[PDB]
């Protein structure tokens, strides 16, 4: 059907040259020569080979709404009536004054342009509207974004544990401002990369890698072409915690009893928990840290309708503690 | 800097064309057809050539046996035409009674080469560039692609038509190729040479130089023989036109064309180029935006089409003015005045039939008063005249309003002319000259600007040459930069270089880019003279 799927000139000339389906100026719709009156000798327009500029380009919305001033951001622009070749849209895209270089592979003709923003350090403006010029910045052939792209310089000031075990695996909470900017994010503690989870305006949450040597470590966050640092905010790697004694050396099938556990560096894990493997089932339960040496834990349930512990007593297949990535304690 | 170049290793070159999407350059030659990159690296080479054949033979040896002796002869590319619609290249040769080739666009794969039927034969003529034409298309399923093509005939009146309207099928293997748009036993979409006119004037022939599609028509600039000027051969350069939608061929018109410079006649076309004028020339030539213009090149007199004179003149025609001369001539014959006046076609002069009609520019010819000629020769506006080195070729383009003209020379040189008759100046002035094949290899008519319009591919007998439209970096000083006047050049003040607006970083800002000599950097020092014996003297600088 001549479009029930395309109410934009760019979408029609985009489809098969086979269909014969083409865009008809006057109607503001698209159908064959057959179905559209020739009031002008050039009233029905078809993409001859694609050498057909298309009128009234419009931008619907664009992703990343914010970006770093340094640039490198991949801008993801989605419109309706854009150009039909890449080599016309290339050079057309700009973010206010800032030159934006578009990407070939990621470009979907007259629906979507993926564009890489250049250096915006020299720009006076904090925010600017996005512009596409189809081939020539002609007065009818220009589109301007409905809302504007914002430049920021993200900053960070605090980390929400500042300490963690050498093996790593700590849930880190970096606080700051403008942290959600741009496209890619990479967090590096001691040069070694943090496993990213989620991003926010105010927070970055990631899981720490293993440290080389215990003590203070630099935190480097790079967003696209912007590399932000803070030597006042450091991360302190601690010697791996140890488990020495559990006091009562027992519990019942449903668990839930107090266990007075003793060891070292226990304050360096925020959420430690007990693990126990009974039969083919693995089960876990909570702990409350008091000192660096003392901890109270609630014993794990092993309730299995397949096996019940005997009156004499029985050792589990495995018993240990989940403390970040210190796996020798598992 | 060095000029990017492609050398013809073994043979002469004949035609060049640029693909509007890719910038790939296709090059017709004797025995060869090349595909080249934008910077003129060889991409693919097709052998089309040395074929065992003989010009005297009708249908060539392939179809019928000929008693005439055969020999290995060269196949000259007569024509070359980009068919973007069917992703290919029409590569029309000679030396097989003029059979046409189809090469695939991106690899030169021979898709087809029809040569069974009589229409698949175009002309015996072995001369390069005496042929031209245009490809015109509609969408698939509708009225299909057509080729309008003129060629010389060599006296083979009954074998070939000089001008024709032919069919272009989607299958290259399809036998219907180069068949006439509408054939009847009475009238076919073709125009033949009458036998009576060849008996009277022995070797009359029509040589087609340039050709272009405009709005809804098809024009041709032609050379013909002495028919009211047996004796000797003297040529008359004329314009031809047809409606694109005229299967009957009734729209044919034919006006003589030339121009005069201080009592010196220039009547032989060497090349032409249809273009725009841009805001500048348009305004003071009195035109609308989309109104077209035709730059041309003529040699002096009406002598020796085979080897013309050095004396050559670049003229100008506005198409609105040629359209008015044709409308004026038709609204005249439809008043019943005089005869049709077309010597070579109609030997006995038929008369103009009066009739009441709305004579428009949309008029596509009618049954009576038929194919007709022209009495008043159409005069062109002269621009530049070379007297020591003959012009050979031309192109032009719109740059930021100002109209730049390109002109090949017999020497292998290109001129870069701002046409300034409509501009403030006294007459259109040469800006710059450039070198291609310095030794004296002439430039050929096929001279095309790139798609990005950054370069201009200049073809010779023996080499293609990528000549940049803009090369302002040869200018060392603000004072010389803006002094050359060739309009692409500005002084990028803070970089102290001469180049275009889009090349000077931050040019849009105040005073960062200079375009008139008055914007040039002017500097003065207060203590101009300081003694060797002095040290660390305070100086004040006004800029
Ligand atoms: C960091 O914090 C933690 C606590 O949060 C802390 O660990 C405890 O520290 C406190 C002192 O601050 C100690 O408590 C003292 O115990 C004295 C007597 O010890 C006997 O009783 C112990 C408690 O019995 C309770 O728990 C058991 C088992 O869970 C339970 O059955 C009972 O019902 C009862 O609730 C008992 O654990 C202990 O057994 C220990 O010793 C044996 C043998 O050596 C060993 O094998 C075991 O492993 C076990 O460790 C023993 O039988 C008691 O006198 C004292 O009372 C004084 O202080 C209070 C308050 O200040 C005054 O009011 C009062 O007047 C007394 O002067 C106090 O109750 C406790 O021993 C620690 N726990 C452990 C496991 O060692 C760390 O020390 C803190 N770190 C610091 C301070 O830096
Ligand atoms: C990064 O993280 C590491 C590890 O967590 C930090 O190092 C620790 O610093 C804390 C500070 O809170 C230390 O606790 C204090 O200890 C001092 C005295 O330290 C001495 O005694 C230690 C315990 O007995 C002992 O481990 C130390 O020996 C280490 O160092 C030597 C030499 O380098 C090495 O060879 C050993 O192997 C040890 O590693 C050392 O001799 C003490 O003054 C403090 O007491 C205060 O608090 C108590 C109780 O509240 C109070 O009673 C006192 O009055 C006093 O106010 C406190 O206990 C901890 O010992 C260190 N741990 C380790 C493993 O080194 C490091 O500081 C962090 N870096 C940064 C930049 O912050
Ligand atoms: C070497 O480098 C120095 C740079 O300092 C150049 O010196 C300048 O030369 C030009 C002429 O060559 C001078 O312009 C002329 O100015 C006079 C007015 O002069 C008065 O005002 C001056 C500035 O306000 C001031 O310096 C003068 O005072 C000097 O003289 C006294 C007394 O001798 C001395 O004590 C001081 O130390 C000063 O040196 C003075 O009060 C003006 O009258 C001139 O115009 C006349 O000429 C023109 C052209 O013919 C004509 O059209 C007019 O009608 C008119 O008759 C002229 O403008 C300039 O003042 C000098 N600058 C300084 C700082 O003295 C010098 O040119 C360089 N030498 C060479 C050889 O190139
Ligand atoms: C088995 O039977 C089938 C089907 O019956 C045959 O297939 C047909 O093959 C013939 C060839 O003989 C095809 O005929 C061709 O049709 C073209 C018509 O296209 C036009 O149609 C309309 C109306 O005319 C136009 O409006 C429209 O714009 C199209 O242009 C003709 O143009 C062809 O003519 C050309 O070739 C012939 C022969 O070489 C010349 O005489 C002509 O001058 C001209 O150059 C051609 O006639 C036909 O399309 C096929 N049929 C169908 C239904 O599609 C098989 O031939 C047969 N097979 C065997 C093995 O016996
Ligand atoms: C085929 O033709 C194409 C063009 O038609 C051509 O490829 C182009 O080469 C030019 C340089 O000749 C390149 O332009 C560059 O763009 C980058 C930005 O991505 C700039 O960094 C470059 O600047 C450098 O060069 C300047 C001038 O010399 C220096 O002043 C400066 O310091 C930099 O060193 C430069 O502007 C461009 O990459 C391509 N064009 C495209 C569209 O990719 C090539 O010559 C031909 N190739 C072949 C194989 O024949």
């Amino acid at each position: 059907k001549c479009p029930a799927l395309r109410q934009s000139c760019g979408l029609c000339l985009k489809a098969d040259p086979r269909f014969e389906c083409g865009w008809c100026v006057a109607e503001r719709r698209c159908s064959l020569r057959h179905h559209c009156p020739a009031d002008s000798p050039a009233s029905w327009m078809h993409a001859h080979h694609g050498s057909s500029r298309c009128t009234d380009p419009k931008i619907l919305k664009l992703s990343p709404e914010t970006g770093p001033r340094q640039g490198g951001t991949r801008l993801t622009i989605t419109g309706e009536n854009l150009g039909l070749r890449f080599e016309d849209v290339r050079l057309g895209v700009h973010v206010g004054k800032v030159l934006c270089s578009p990407v070939e592979s990621e470009y979907i003709s007259a629906e979507q342009i993926v564009c890489e923003i250049g250096d915006a350090s020299t720009l006076r403006a904090h925010d600017a509207l996005v512009e596409v010029c189809v081939r020539d910045c002609s007065l009818h052939y220009r589109a301007l974004s409905p809302k504007r792209f914002t430049f920021v310089t993200p900053t960070f000031y605090r980390v929400s544990p500042s300490r963690g075990p050498l093996s790593g695996g700590t849930w880190i909470g970096i606080e700051g401002s403008h942290l959600n900017a741009g496209s890619d994010v990479a967090v590096s503690i001691g040069g070694r990369p943090c496993s990213f989870s989620w991003r926010n305006s105010r927070e970055i949450r990631c899981l720490t890698p293993p440290g080389h040597t215990p003590g203070s470590a630099p935190i480097v966050i790079n967003i696209n072409r912007a590399q932000l640092s803070n030597p006042e905010v450091k991360y302190n790697y601690t010697e791996d915690p140890t488990i020495l004694r559990i006091d009562p050396e027992w519990s019942i099938n449903s668990g839930g009893t107090l266990l007075t556990v003793t060891g070292t560096n226990l304050a360096t894990v925020r959420e430690p928990r007990i693990r126990a493997k009974y039969g083919g089932i693995e089960r876990e339960n909570s702990c409350m840290v008091y000192n660096d040496t003392t901890m109270v834990c609630r014993a794990p349930s092993i309730d299995n309708p397949k096996r019940s512990p005997p009156e004499l007593g029985e050792r589990p297949d495995e018993i240990g503690f989940i403390m970040d990535n210190v796996r020798t304690l598992l | 800097p060095a000029f990017r170049t492609f050398v013809a290793s073994d043979w002469g070159l004949t035609h060049l064309v640029v693909h509007e999407q890719t910038g790939e350059v296709y090059v017709g030659a004797v025995n060869r057809i090349y595909k080249l990159s934008g910077n003129l690296t060889l991409l693919r080479a097709h052998v089309t050539g040395p074929v065992e054949d003989n010009e005297k033979c009708y249908p060539p040896p392939s179809v019928q046996s000929c008693p005439h002796g055969l020999g290995s002869t060269d196949n000259v590319n007569k024509l070359l035409l980009l068919d973007y619609a069917a992703n290919r290249l029409l590569a029309c040769g000679s030396a097989s009674q003029g059979i046409c080739q189809f090469l695939r666009l991106d690899d030169l794969f021979k898709l087809g080469e029809p040569h069974h039927r009589k229409e698949h034969y175009l002309s015996s003529v072995r001369e390069a560039g005496s042929m031209a034409g245009v490809l015109i298309a509609g969408p698939p399923g509708q009225g299909q692609a057509k080729l309008f093509v003129g060629t010389p005939i060599d006296g083979k009146s009954e074998y070939f038509p000089t001008l024709s309207s032919r069919r272009l099928m989607a299958n290259e293997e399809d036998a219907d190729m180069f068949g006439f748009v509408y054939q009847d036993e009475f009238v076919s979409s073709q125009l033949k040479i009458p036998s009576d006119t060849l008996s009277k004037f022995p070797a009359f022939d029509i040589y087609y130089v340039y050709s272009f599609r405009s709005e809804q028509f098809v024009y041709y600039l032609t050379l013909q023989l002495d028919t009211q000027l047996a004796g000797e051969h003297f040529f008359t350069s004329k314009i031809v036109r047809l409606c694109v939608n005229d299967p009957k061929f009734y729209s044919y018109v034919e006006f003589p064309i030339g121009c005069e410079q201080a009592g010196v006649e220039y009547r032989l076309v060497q090349d032409a180029y249809l273009s725009r004028p841009g805001q500048a020339l348009a305004k003071q030539l009195g035109l609308a935006e989309d109104e077209e213009v035709l730059f041309t090149v003529f040699a002096q007199g009406q002598k020796n089409r085979v080897k013309p004179p050095k004396e050559s003149a670049l003229c100008l025609f506005t198409l609105r003015a040629i359209k008015e001369k044709i409308k004026e001539r038709i609204q005249s014959c439809y008043r019943g005045e005089g005869k049709l006046s077309l010597p070579w076609l109609l030997n006995k002069e038929l008369g103009c039939i009066n009739s009441p009609l709305q004579i428009d520019d949309d008029f596509c010819g009618q049954d009576f008063n038929q194919p007709l000629g022209g009495t008043v020769t159409i005069e062109g506006t002269p621009l530049f005249v070379d007297k020591e080195d003959g012009l050979t070729a031309v192109a032009a383009y719109d740059y930021q309003g100002r109209t730049v003209v390109f002109a090949g020379t017999r020497s292998g040189r290109i001129r870069k002319i701002l046409v300034d008759l409509a501009n403030p100046s006294g007459r259109p002035a040469l800006a710059y000259e450039s070198v291609v094949a310095q030794e004296g290899n002439p430039i050929l008519r096929d001279l095309v600007l790139s798609p990005n319009r950054q370069y201009l591919y200049a073809m010779t007998e023996k080499q293609v040459t990528q000549v940049p439209v803009e090369s302002c970096v040869q200018y060392t000083s603000c004072e010389l930069c803006l002094g050359s006047r060739d309009p692409h050049c500005g002084w990028c003040v803070l970089h102290s270089i001469c180049s275009r607006q889009d090349a000077c970083e931050r040019a849009e800002e105040p005073q960062r880019f200079a375009s008139d000599l008055l914007q040039c950097v002017q500097l003065t020092v207060q203590p101009r003279n300081v003694s060797v014996t002095m040290s660390q003297v305070p100086l004040v600088l006004q800029a």
